[PDB]
């Protein structure tokens, strides 16, 4: 719904974004969109992709780290 | 013996004014007439600050 | 959700919803105390540096050992919590001595390097289905410099959580972010042995309080031919001096 | 240019408040509705309130200091009359902003109890989230805020809608932790030669705040000797003043 | 806090505490010293008199001797202290049994530190309350030694050290008085620079000190009240100013 | 007693005192202390400066075998009585 | 108000005192009441029988029990802890004393043997 | 937006039936790097992809063998691959004793799917925090598999794990008609992976120490190639 | 103005320092505060045990201060209507901020200023907003001008989460119970009036720490002055103090309770 006022490209499986979230609010879930269509400008890009609904989720609960230890 | 929680302070703020009057700047400057007795049943109690 | 790390992290054996557990993590945060280290490889001659903390001065400043010996060909560092440190080593060497039975040869040093990680990893199971020793993994962050037939001069980075890295230019320890920015960018492919030496003796100046001289500092240097020695006082005095004629002109 | 070289949040930090008031033509004609909401959360001494007060300077339209002492007052029903008053002449007003500062006083949970003595300043409160996400007062008027307790206080207000945003003023790195005395040291007499990558490798996890004394300081101890300019070590001599060994490390 | 209960878990800095705690809880103990010159190796410990009815015969005496060529003092908790020397006289001589050669001193220390580095590891077991401080020479060899040991599983090589209370008044009053590279080279000189060590701390008793020292031969021997008070009180000439 | 005073000569009774009296080796709680600052109170009024007409306090309980002797302390209750069980 | 020092047994109150025993000596004194007094030939050994229903055959068990032909015992509290009791009191008679003395014991040799299998469950959480 | 228990331990449940730490575990894998795998009715591959901390640091395994008609491809927690690599190297050279048989690939994942699930149940040890693939050629045809912490395993035609992976997915969805076919020419297939990955990138390039690829087949065993002999495939 | 000063205390020689540089110079000597150029600090703390002359170094101070002073308690601060303390503080820091330069002296302060928790009532959170007013006016949006506190406190760690940092306070004083050499100085003082001329030897009177500070020490200058008097004598000797400094003394808590630690 709140994306129909976007660009997005059609590449993307909106029922895995919704098996990626677990005891979310409606209210949320549009703030994951603008936070995606707003982190699509700071990469310097136009239209939307997948990942970048993904990093917008990441900006909701403030994961905020990349935390890139040892892992692998 | 200035124990460190909720509601046992309400008292605490009760206690805490009145060792100023005795050693304030105003009390050591002023209370020289002034003066004091207290009892009790126990001092293994109390603070050691009175 | 904010309480996501103040209630997953004593635990050892709780994933917390980032998918990270944290008191691993902090294994990591010891070794950024004690001592600085440093390692450097060369086609020539693999090369440690370490200093001391002088604490005071009447103490015998050759009993703290942060460089040991481990093997003829062998040697390490550590910049961590000490008493964990001679439990992994009377480890680490006993199977370099027990492979030269089972193999009769000069273990290589990268399967050391893998014998300790499958150590630390005793917070739970290790590769053959073991059990458990430990409930407190440690901060000993090694520098596994060696020499091997297969591939020559190495070093190593062996961490608590297992996985290590094969780091030419390396600096461990509480100087670490100041140097190995430093060491990563004057680190050619066809350096010298004593044009390490002295760099080495370089860096560890300027990112420690004190002064630079002899007593708080020394190092060490294998090779295939002589061996893992640690180097003299007044040897190293020479190269300290030696710098000060360098810098100047 | 003046904050402690936290360069990343206060991009998340304008993003919100001025660029859907100078460069609306991208969030626009691309197809994203702006978020009008912002908190801060940080352990304190880390410069919440610093960023706040700047981007006042940059405003391009006003500012609001809600004085949170003004709320309390000691009649029914009083304190919520002058929040929805507080907006009335914003959203008459054109593009207003208005920061809050330790909500946690006014924003903090609710409960039941008989006693309850926290019953009014609740019914204030409620004077803010109906008037920020219900039937739309709002045009564009942006908030802020900012806390040390980002846990007690109630969800609501912890809402997208009211709160699309949030950030983490988390402690500083190394390198960022040098700009910051590259700020509070430029008005100083001091030698040149001292190397900052020693200080910040020796000020272990710490604030901004505690390195603005830790400059001061190393300046006070020249005052105490009677020299005319700092040197290395005085910078030294403070930090084992200001953080304040150990065996089993070495 | 948190996390300042337990030993198996860390701060969020990389600090484990409870090892820490320990040793606060050394410096509410009589102090304790050790020096050593070039012929010789002392001990010093301020004791206490300060009852009448407990017998004084058996005095509470820190000292006690691993082997013959070897003497240890402690600090901190005393029913710990006797734990420690019944494990570390057995395994010294649990050795010349196994070996015919008695212990390297490095060999003892690194099983007086060993008892306590596993008592540092899981929780269900807590630490020792203690410090020790040895001293004793190698058999077929002169050179002086001592070392010290501290729960955390550690220790180090010292030319001269104090520990327990108010140590952080005798040591800077030791790194004057000493010198690495030139030592006292006589069984007078060390126990001069250990009595006025103790003279600091001790209110000018006399009968509140023990010294006992150690040299070759598998030679100890601990001194007399009356070998201290003239050790005492000519000090107290050298300071009649 | 302000007012039972007033009207005197007067006298009380209590229905229950057990409860809110039983010996107590020590507080490590903040409720549970105020029931000192209570008693202590009561045990002062009878026992400091006061009238004379008033012979309030009528002590009823199930036991007796619980109370403070110092609430015991000859001056304030001196005459235990006793009732039938079965 | 609770206490603290109370849902545990090796915890220490500041009074020295110890937690839950405070309280399994209050469960025999809410239970039936049972006795036995002395005399100079003779001991005696009393209770009664509450029956609970009246359809409950309050002859199939027995408060009273045997120990040794001249030993016998009576509680007063919980059941179920008493019939576990003694098959493993008269055991001890016949396992640490007799086999290895020929004969049944004294009287206090016995409680010794029991009261320790008292203390074997007030010594661990 | 508040705290919760029973998310504590791997005993418990949630008020519904929700393990917890499992489904924290699997988390986990999405801060860890990519590696995605292939099938055809004749050969498997997969292809990996490489991450670093500084420019002079080597960089890190992520294919291991296990024996020379099996293989594996991690991407997670990787203690916690070291073991289950040498918990089926034990197996496959068990049954090469005691049977002299190949081993079924099919009979690996479910003695994988029965380990993760014992630390499952019970109080002390974890749920791994790592996936993996599974390659092969035994008799049955090729194989593939995609590990879970879980327990949970499936067979299929080849698929990605780790952070920025569905735009390859999307890819493996369009051209399953295709890339099964492909029979008795490896060199093209293996080009299908690295076009694959590079769908899943942030301006990454490609170099050739970020890349691994593993490879078997009809009659190959199973060999590895990284470094200087794979620029190939660029 | 209170009589107390400077040398009515010489007990130390730093603590006095470490803050009078704070406060007493730049209303004198600022020179030295520009010249290095920088922006000096405004507002300390000085907490400790006890009896050891925290109010005292106050009452000093302010006699030679040439500013005005305000003198408070935390708890003065609380009333029980909802919001007339968080406007209280709102005007203190108005009053001083005009009439500047000026000092502010709160005692006690862990009356308010404590620490805080989520407080499922309605008592408990009327004195956080207040605790959470005050640190609004130490820092905040806008700068409070040249007002200078001094904050007192017997427990620190038991109290005092986020108003004791820089920005506020920008350091932390120590106050202990005295050593020896101080106490030479402390009696020195309180018994430069008396006669006692006789064989008292002081410089082994007070030998070890002791754990008596120096207002253990005022009591027995006291008891001891007048012990005489009782025997109608009013110059002193020894008798007359040791009978003072063994009552004192022995009203010590067994410290050594646990010799446990041989
Ligand atoms: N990043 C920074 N760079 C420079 N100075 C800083 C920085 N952060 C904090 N400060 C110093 O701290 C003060 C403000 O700190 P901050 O904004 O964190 O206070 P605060 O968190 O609002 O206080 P409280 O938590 O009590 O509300 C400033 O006066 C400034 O001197
Ligand atoms: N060096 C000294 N010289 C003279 N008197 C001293 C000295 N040190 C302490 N005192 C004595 O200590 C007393 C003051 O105690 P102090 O002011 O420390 O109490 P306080 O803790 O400030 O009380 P409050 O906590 O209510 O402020 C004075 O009577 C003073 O005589």
């Amino acid at each position: 719904i709140h994306s129909r006022k976007m660009t997005t490209d059609d590449d993307i499986n909106w029922q895995e974004l919704a098996r990626s979230t677990d005891e979310f609010n409606g209210a949320q879930l549009k703030a994951v969109t603008v936070e995606a269509g707003m982190i699509a400008l700071r990469n310097g890009q136009s239209s939307v992709k997948h990942e970048d609904f993904v990093e917008g989720i990441s900006e909701v609960q403030a994961r905020k780290s990349k935390s890139v230890s040892f892992y692998a | 013996s200035t124990r460190v929680e909720g509601s046992g302070g309400g008292d605490s703020e009760v206690q805490r004014t009145m060792l100023e009057l005795l050693n304030q700047l105003d009390g050591f400057e002023t209370s020289k007439n002034i003066k004091i007795i207290m009892a009790t049943n126990r001092l293994d109690i109390l603070d050691p600050a009175l | 959700m904010f309480l996501t790390r103040s209630e997953y992290d004593r635990g050892v054996s709780t994933f917390s919803p980032e998918g990270r557990l944290f008191q691993v993590e902090y294994s990591l945060e010891a070794i950024k105390l004690g001592s600085t280290a440093i390692g450097i490889a060369t086609k020539e001659g693999v090369v440690l540096g370490v200093e001391k903390r002088a604490t005071s001065p009447l103490l015998e400043s050759d009993s703290i050992e942060k460089i040991v010996e481990i093997d003829r060909h062998i040697g390490c560092a550590m910049s961590g919590l000490t008493a964990d440190a001679r439990s992994m080593i009377e480890h680490a060497r006993t199977a370099a001595v027990t492979h030269n039975l089972y193999y009769d040869e000069d273990i290589n040093v990268e399967s050391l390097t893998q014998s300790v990680c499958d150590l630390a990893l005793r917070f739970g199971e290790g590769a053959s289905g073991e059990e458990r020793l430990m409930s407190r993994p440690f901060g000993v962050a090694l520098l596994i410099a060696g020499h091997d037939a297969d591939d020559g001069y190495q070093l190593f980075h062996a961490e608590p959580s297992g996985t290590f890295y094969r780091y030419n230019a390396k600096a461990i320890g509480s100087g670490s972010e100041g140097a190995q920015a430093e060491l990563l960018n004057e680190w050619h492919s066809s350096l010298t042995l004593k044009e390490a030496e002295l760099l080495v003796l370089k860096i560890l100046k300027q990112v420690m309080e004190e002064k630079l001289d002899e007593n708080n500092a020394q190092l060490s240097c294998i090779t295939k031919q002589d061996g893992f020695k640690i180097y003299d006082n007044e040897k190293t005095a020479e190269l300290i001096k030696e710098l000060k004629e360098k810098e100047a002109a | 240019s003046d904050v402690g070289g936290c360069k990343d949040q206060i991009e998340k930090l304008r993003e919100v408040v001025e660029l859907p008031l100078l460069s609306p033509e991208r969030f626009a004609t691309l197809g994203i509705d702006p978020p009008k909401g912002i908190l801060l959360y940080g352990p304190p001494g880390t410069g919440k309130t610093l960023c706040a007060r700047a981007v006042a300077n940059r405003t391009d339209a006003t500012f609001i200091r809600v004085i949170g002492s003004e709320l309390v007052q000691k009649y029914v029903g009083e304190g919520a009359r002058m929040v929805r008053e507080l907006f009335e002449m914003a959203r008459t007003k054109k593009a207003c902003i208005i920061f809050f500062d330790e909500i946690d006083a006014v924003g903090g949970a609710r409960f039941d109890d008989g006693a309850g003595g926290d019953n009014e300043v609740q019914r204030t409160m409620l004077e803010l989230i109906t008037q920020l996400d219900g039937f739309d007062p709002r045009g564009n008027i942006k908030v802020m805020f900012a806390t040390n307790r980002p846990n007690t206080l109630d969800p609501a207000l912890l809402r997208p809608g009211r709160i699309d945003r949030k950030v983490e003023f988390s402690l500083p790195d190394l390198e960022g932790r040098a700009n910051i005395f590259r700020i509070h040291s430029k008005s100083m007499s001091v030698e040149r030669g001292i190397r900052w990558e020693l200080i910040s490798r020796l000020c272990p996890n710490s604030t901004g705040a505690e390195l603005r004394s830790v400059c001061t300081e190393a300046g006070m101890f020249a005052i105490r000797a009677r020299r005319k300019v700092a040197t290395e070590k005085d910078f030294l001599k403070a930090v084992d003043k200001v953080i304040s060994r150990y065996m089993q490390y070495n | 806090s948190g996390y300042d209960r337990a030993l198996s878990i860390f701060s969020p800095d990389g600090h484990i505490f409870q090892v820490e705690y320990a040793l606060e809880a050394v410096k509410r103990g009589t102090c304790a010293v050790g020096v050593k010159g070039k012929n010789c190796v002392v001990l010093g410990c301020e004791r206490r008199s300060t009852l009448k009815l407990q017998d004084t015969r058996i005095t509470p005496s820190k000292v006690s001797k691993i082997d013959s060529h070897v003497v240890l003092s402690f600090s901190g908790l005393n029913a710990d202290s006797r734990i420690l020397i019944e494990k570390a006289r057995v395994e010294a001589q649990s050795h010349r049994l196994t070996l015919e050669d008695p212990v390297t001193v490095e060999y003892l220390t690194r099983y007086v530190a060993g008892v306590q580095q596993r008592y540092t590891q899981s929780g269900g077991v807590r630490p020792f309350g203690v410090s020790t401080l040895i001293a004793g020479f190698d058999p077929r060899d002169d050179e002086p030694k001592l070392y010290q040991t501290e729960p955390s599983g550690i220790y180090s090589s010292w030319s001269a050290q104090t520990i327990g209370r108010n140590s952080k008044t005798v040591r800077e009053f030791l790194e004057k008085n000493y010198d690495r590279k030139e030592p006292p080279a006589t069984v007078e000189e060390c126990v001069k620079l250990t009595v006025r060590s103790l003279l600091e701390v001790v209110q000018t008793g006399a009968k509140n000190i023990e010294i006992t020292v150690v040299k070759p031969d598998s030679d100890i021997v601990a001194l007399s009240s009356e070998e201290i008070n003239q050790y005492v009180t000519q000090i107290e000439q050298e300071k009649q100013e | 007693f302000r007012l039972a005073r007033e009207n005197a000569p007067s006298i009380i009774f209590i229905d229950e005192v057990d409860s809110i009296a039983t010996k107590r080796f020590d507080a490590q709680t903040g409720s549970d202390r105020e029931v000192q600052r209570i008693l202590i109170e009561l045990l002062t009024q009878m026992d400091g400066f006061d009238q004379s007409t008033n012979v309030k306090v009528i002590m009823a309980t199930n036991r007796a075998d619980t109370l403070d002797p110092a609430l015991l302390r000859p001056g304030r209750l001196d005459r235990k009585i006793e009732f039938p069980s079965l | 108000m609770t206490d603290r020092y109370s849902f545990s047994l090796t915890t220490f109150s500041p009074s020295g005192k110890l937690g839950q025993i405070d309280y399994a000596l209050t469960a025999v004194k809410q239970g039936v009441t049972s006795l036995g007094i002395k005399a100079t030939n003779g001991v005696v050994i009393a209770t009664e029988k509450k029956s609970s229903s009246p359809l409950a055959m309050s002859e199939t068990l027995s408060k009273v029990s045997l120990l040794t032909p001249d030993i016998g015992a009576v509680y007063s509290g919980m059941g179920p802890d008493y019939r576990v009791l003694v098959d493993k009191s008269r055991k001890v008679a016949h396992t640490s004393y007799k086999r290895i003395y020929g004969e049944y014991p004294p009287t206090k040799l016995l409680v010794s043997e029991v009261a320790k299998i008292m203390q074997e469950a007030t010594q661990s959480g | 937006m508040f705290r919760n228990n029973y998310d504590g331990d791997t005993v418990t449940f949630s008020p519904t039936g929700r393990l917890f730490q499992v489904e924290y575990a699997l988390e986990a894998i999405k801060q860890g790097s990519v590696t995605v795998g292939l099938r055809s009715n004749t050969h498997a591959v997969l292809v990996a992809l490489k991450r670093n901390a500084d420019e002079l640091s080597s960089y890190q395994k992520k294919i291991i063998k296990c024996d020379e008609h099996m293989g594996l491809s991690l991407a997670g927690l990787a203690p916690d691959a070291r073991v289950l690599s040498n918990y089926l190297r034990q197996q496959c050279n068990y049954s090469s004793l005691v049977f002299n048989r190949k081993l079924a690939v099919e009979r690996a994942g479910h003695l994988l799917c029965d380990k993760a699930q014992k630390n499952t149940q019970s109080y002390g040890g974890r749920p791994y925090g790592v996936g993996l693939l599974i390659i092969g050629y035994d008799k049955s045809g090729a194989h593939l598999l995609e590990f879970q912490p879980s327990g949970n395993v499936t067979e299929l035609y080849g698929t990605a794990i780790g952070a920025r992976s569905q735009g390859a997915k999307t890819y493996l969805e369009r051209t399953l008609d295709t890339f099964i076919k492909i029979d008795g020419n490896p060199d093209e297939l293996i080009k299908a992976g690295v076009e694959a990955i590079s769908q899943s990138l942030r301006d990454e390039s490609l170099t050739v120490d970020n890349l691994s690829i593993a490879i078997v087949g009809k009659d190959t065993p199973f060999t590895i190639y990284d470094g200087e002999a794979v620029a190939k495939y660029i | 103005s209170p009589t107390e000063s400077y040398s009515d205390i010489g007990g130390l020689e730093s603590q006095i320092q470490e803050i009078k540089e704070s406060v007493e110079l730049p209303l004198t000597h600022p020179e030295l505060y520009e010249e290095m150029g920088i922006k000096p600090p405004k507002g300390v703390i000085l907490y400790g045990a006890p009896g050891t002359g925290k109010t005292l170094l106050a009452k000093a101070v302010a006699n030679q201060t040439s500013a005005t002073f305000l003198r408070i308690v935390g708890s003065e601060l609380i009333q029980k209507y909802l919001g007339d303390g968080p406007r209280l503080c709102r005007q203190i820091f108005k009053v001083a901020g005009e009439n500047a330069p000026s000092i502010v002296f709160i005692d006690e302060i862990d009356a308010i200023g404590t620490k805080r928790y989520d407080s499922n009532s309605g008592g408990e959170r009327e004195i956080q907003r207040t605790m959470l007013e005050l640190l609004n006016q130490l820092d905040g949006f806008d700068d409070r001008g040249d007002v200078k506190v001094i904050m007192a406190t017997n427990k620190i760690e038991t109290l005092d989460p986020a108003l004791i940092r820089p920005g506020r306070i920008d350091r932390k004083i120590l106050f202990e119970n005295p050593d020896l050499s101080t106490k030479k100085k402390i009696l020195g003082i309180h018994t430069s009036k008396m006669n006692l001329s006789e064989d008292v030897n002081l410089e082994t009177l007070v030998t070890t720490k002791d754990d008596l500070s120096g207002a253990d020490i005022q009591a027995m200058c006291t008891e001891a002055g007048l012990l005489a008097l009782r025997e109608r004598r009013m110059q002193v000797t020894a008798e007359d103090f040791k009978q003072a400094k063994e009552r004192v003394m022995k009203n010590k808590v067994e410290e050594n309770l646990e010799g446990l630690y041989l």
